[PDB]
């Protein structure tokens, strides 16, 4: 699974927000987020 | 030839035993499953047609 | 009369009994094999 | 690792399941274990892990890649520049730059001629066949060593 | 070529009884008359330590205490066998060529190997036994921390 | 995989008292089956108490202990009892269990105890709650009878009141064999008995169609010229109803006579068990013997 | 029974811990089953009971929410009455049952 | 939904390594020497100890 | 198809053994090719042409 | 790497976890999910569709 | 007692929860949750 | 083998032959010489 949303207002608050955020997946009514679930984007833009 | 009435099947000097043959549609088993011993038996069941 | 006769023939280990096969003239017949087996004959006792 | 005592037979079902379990589980957790952490005790308990997982080899030579003071060398581990010498950076109390023996030549190792003539005639090569035949008409089904 | 290298047999570790640790909670006798008894029963005697009280209170009494323990049993059993040939390539030489010794010397240490594998299953299934009736009577630690 | 173990190790788990061990020490030359074969069994196996039900089919104990595997007592010891599964034809000797008195020559069977349980009153090895359930060895014609009754009891269970099955209970459980009275232990009905029923209709009607007409008038034929105790004493359970023959045949007749043996064969397996001990000598106290055919 | 036998004595190596003036020996007995057949009785199978409901009814005079600021669910009266659950597998991964 | 409260209950087993600890000399275990039995065919003479 | 009595009759050099699951498990799920696994024991080593 | 896009939630079992980090417009071009958002090598939004 | 909730939105929470938030137990008008009385489905799964 | 109890049918003698081989992966490097120098 990858990180995958359906608003860009979700992906902006996913990747707004804190280090760990890809990890979790929350819900809105009729909006998701899938989260990926090894931190690779994490990994691989840290280590840069 | 030499055939057995009683005992076991085995080479001279008894080297190696001797196995018994059957083709796969004389062979006929009633059970699942087998017991540590089992005797075979020959049937010749007649078709009265 | 007897519509099936029956007889002992021998005694077998119960776990050596598994498929070969036998070969003459480059014909194989598929076969059931059992190793350790002793004769043991009777007379043909039958049943209706 | 994880199964090597509970099996001991033809795998069940229910075994080779969780052979299946362990390995989703540990494929999902160690990719890029140096990328996704750099703490000293886990990589530590990662690597004595990994040199405790394979076997020892069949045959050693016991005298040679003698370790000064006497130590003896279990294994080696290869890698690339970088993440040696992250690994050098992050467990500097655990490296140790010594001079091991090592063996100066190669094996040096050469056919009987009674080897040649088994070679040539049934296609086929018994090494140390001396030994073979002295044990064998001596009686002791042992071998010192092999070739 | 075929290049056979090597004949690997396998060397069994020694295990023994009185070799494990196991055996600090055995006390290992011998006794050769040990299949002409029923059972070994123990008997204790005690009385209790009793305290002096003081007076508009009542006090303790002498009672007598005996209790009684039983012994156990446990037989084991490994079933090796040898073939016939064995037997007969053992005992019964003939024409005295080389490869008759090397049939009586292979008769020789398959017996011998036969033995030394039966000692070494009964050793472990002292070891085994021995567990079996120490776990069977150990409750666990929730119980013992309780009392 | 491993051979048939000629000598079995039986251990007693539980703790034996004195007594106990005493009353074993008078079992030894005596048979006791075993449904599976080991070379270190366990006691719960060993006996009957195993198989005792709540059905109490005599005719299912029966066909149960026919499957069992036969074993012969020895070397009673400290929680250890050895057990020697015999062979084929070789001479074995033998102690009795059931309180039949044994005589030479004549082959004896395995059998279930009759009156099994408390009303015995048999105190053999009670211990876990599990008794030592001993198999009675009798004679040929004391278990042909058993097994004779016990069918007889089936043909009569069909369309009866049970009043009638009680008054026939009563003359039908009643043995004396040797000077030695029996009783048969609550005779009812199975599916393996139907089984028996089943076969013993079909072979009687067989019988039936393959008895000539010579078979069918022989017994007129002898009556009505010759007299005897046995002739009256057989003819009174007939019915009612120089002429010849109307066809005769040898060889017609000789083939109605094989197939009539194989039904009259047939009819007779269910009564005959086996033969499992051929006596040669009996201990004059008659409480032992020597036997052959293991 | 102490007078009975163990008359000689050998020295040999294995491993100890102090823990409250108590030395006790760490053993282990991979080297007794390391190639055999029985099942080490040191490996064991204990078995633990669950249990959990589904399908229930608080009762609507006492009705209460405590993750009101957390959680947000939409006035459906299908949301508002459980039939179904949701649990884990032995891998983390949300199962349903109905 | 109809007027049931199900309520499920089950069970999951868990292979364990457990650990045991016994003091010294907590049972004393008397053996003998091992009893060698015979046992003879044709084919092969197994043994029993 | 290997001779193996070849292995069972010619003296073999011992070694402390290390699989690193049971044996058994690899030869039931064949780590390596032409695995022996008779029970017992066979006499065939014996006869020698 | 596998990503629905598309997909579409019940409405009976109807929630949101957030909504105090978001709030969006209750049109449904909004509250549909018909595009989805992914990143690229770098980290970077883009829109698949 | 093991981890089983009525609704998905309450098993999100344990999902974007920290550890130790599965042996919380919280409930709102017609759904709850209850949790695990150990924590097993936050250790034992998890040893890695 | 392990010496089991009463009643529990135990494991026979048993003994296992397994072959391994050899892997062969040869090497090669070409290299041209002018004839400048002869």
């Amino acid at each position: 699974p990858i990180l995958s949303t359906t608003t860009l207002a979700l992906m902006e608050t996913k990747l707004k927000g804190g280090a760990g955020a890809f990890a979790t997946s929350e819900t809105h009514f009729g909006n998701y987020v899938v989260g990926e679930i090894i931190p690779l984007q994490q990994s691989m833009l840290f280590n840069s | 030839l030499t055939c057995v009435m009683r005992g076991y099947l085995y080479n001279t000097l008894k080297t190696e035993v001797f196995a018994l043959m059957i083709p796969k549609d004389m062979y006929l088993t009633w059970e699942e499953t087998r017991g540590r011993l089992q005797y075979v038996y020959l049937i010749i069941v007649y078709d009265y047609d | 009369l007897c519509t099936g006769v029956i007889q002992k023939l021998g005694w077998c280990l119960a776990d050596d009994i598994h498929t070969s096969f036998l070969v003459h003239k480059e014909l194989k017949l598929s076969v059931v094999r059992l190793d350790n087996f002793s004769v043991e004959l009777g007379d043909f006792r039958e049943f209706v | 690792v994880e199964n090597a005592t509970l099996a001991r037979q033809a795998l069940n079902r229910i075994q080779r399941s969780n052979i299946l379990q362990s390995f989703k589980a540990k494929m999902l957790a160690t990719l890029f274990l140096l990328n996704r952490t750099r703490d000293r005790d886990y990589v530590l308990k990662f690597l004595t892990r990994l040199a405790e997982a394979a076997t020892d080899s069949i045959l050693d030579n016991p005298t040679t890649y003698t370790t000064s003071s006497g130590a003896k060398i279990s294994g080696v581990m290869v890698s690339t520049a970088n993440v040696m010498q992250i690994i050098m950076s992050l467990l500097s109390s655990h490296i140790t730059k010594e001079t091991v023996s090592a063996p100066a030549t190669y094996g040096n190792f050469v056919l009987s001629p009674e080897n040649a003539v088994t070679a040539i005639s049934y296609h086929s090569i018994l090494a140390d066949f001396n030994s073979y035949k002295a044990h064998l008409t001596s009686g002791q089904p042992h071998l010192p060593n092999d070739s | 070529f075929e290049a056979i290298f090597g004949t690997f047999c396998n060397r069994l570790e020694w295990v023994y009884f009185l070799t494990s640790g196991l055996a600090a909670a055995a006390h290992a006798i011998k006794f050769h008359d040990l299949n002409k008894l029923t059972t070994g029963k123990m008997l204790f005697h005690v009385q209790v330590p009793r305290v002096a009280s003081g007076a508009g209170l009542p006090t303790s009494r002498q009672t007598t205490i005996m209790v009684t323990k039983y012994s156990e049993k446990s037989p084991i059993t490994i079933p090796f066998e040898l073939s016939a040939a064995c037997l007969t390539y053992l005992r019964e030489t003939f024409e005295g060529t080389i490869l008759d010794k090397i049939l009586n010397v292979e008769a020789m240490h398959t017996v011998l190997r036969a033995l030394k594998n039966t000692a070494d299953a009964m050793e472990r299934g002292l070891i085994h036994s021995f567990l079996q009736t120490l776990l069977r009577k150990a409750p666990p630690y929730f119980v013992v921390q309780t009392l | 995989m491993a051979a048939m173990e000629a000598n079995i190790f039986c251990t007693f788990d539980h703790k034996l008292s004195i007594a106990d061990v005493g009353k074993l020490t008078k079992l030894v030359a005596a048979v006791v089956p075993i449904p599976q074969r080991l070379h270190l069994i366990k006691h719960y196996q060993l006996g009957l108490h195993q198989f005792v039900d709540h059905t109490r089919g005599y005719v299912r104990l029966r066909g149960l202990l026919r499957n069992m595997t036969l074993t012969l007592m020895r070397r009673v010891e400290g929680n250890q009892i050895l057990l020697h599964v015999p062979t084929h034809g070789l001479l074995y000797t033998v102690l009795n269990t059931g309180p039949v008195t044994w005589e030479k020559g004549d082959a004896l069977c395995v059998l279930p105890p009759l009156f099994h349980g408390p009303l015995a009153r048999e105190n053999l090895l009670t211990l876990g709650q599990w008794e030592l359930v001993l198999p009675w060895i009798v004679p040929m014609p004391l278990a042909l009878e058993i097994n004779q009754r016990l069918l007889i009891m089936g043909l009569f269970s069909l369309d009866r009141s049970y009043e009638e099955v009680k008054a026939a209970v009563q003359q039908l459980q009643t043995i004396t064999f040797r000077d030695a009275t029996f009783t048969i232990p609550d005779p009812v009905i199975d599916q393996h008995l139907l089984i028996d029923m089943k076969t013993a209709c079909l072979s009687m009607s067989m019988v039936a169609n393959l008895a000539s007409e010579l078979t069918m008038t022989y017994v007129r034929k002898l009556a009505l010229e010759d007299s005897s105790m046995l002739l009256v004493k057989c003819q009174e359970l007939l019915m009612r109803l120089p002429a010849r023959p109307q066809h005769v045949s040898p060889d017609d007749e000789i083939a109605r006579l094989s197939a009539l043996f194989v039904m009259l064969r047939q009819l007779d397996d269910l009564i005959r068990e086996q033969v499992v001990f051929t006596v040669c000598d009996v201990s004059p106290d008659n409480k032992s013997a020597t036997c052959i055919f293991k | 029974l102490s007078q009975a036998g163990a008359h000689s004595l050998t020295p040999l190596s294995m491993d100890v811990i102090r823990l409250g003036e108590k030395t006790v020996i760490m053993e282990n007995l991979r080297r007794v089953y390391k190639n055999t057949d029985t099942k080490d009785p040191l490996e064991r199978n204990v078995d633990l009971t669950f249990f959990f409901p589904v399908g229930l009814y608080l009762p609507e005079d006492r009705g209460y929410t405590t993750v009101e600021s957390k959680v947000k669910l939409n006035d459906t009266v299908r949301n508002a009455l459980p039939t179904t659950a949701y649990l884990l597998n032995r891998d983390r991964a949300v199962q349903k049952i109905d | 939904h109809p007027g049931f409260a199900l309520t499920a209950v089950r069970t999951d087993t868990f292979e364990v390594d457990m650990l045991l600890y016994s003091g010294k000399s907590c049972t004393s275990v008397i053996i003998n020497n091992p009893i060698v039995t015979k046992e003879e065919r044709d084919i092969s003479t197994t043994y029993h100890v | 198809m290997e001779n193996w009595s070849a292995l069972e009759l010619l003296p073999k050099v011992g070694i402390p053994t290390d699989f690193l699951t049971h044996v058994k498990t690899s030869a039931g799920e064949e780590m390596f090719e032409a695995l022996r696994i008779y029970y017992g024991d066979d006499p065939e080593r014996y006869n020698i042409h």
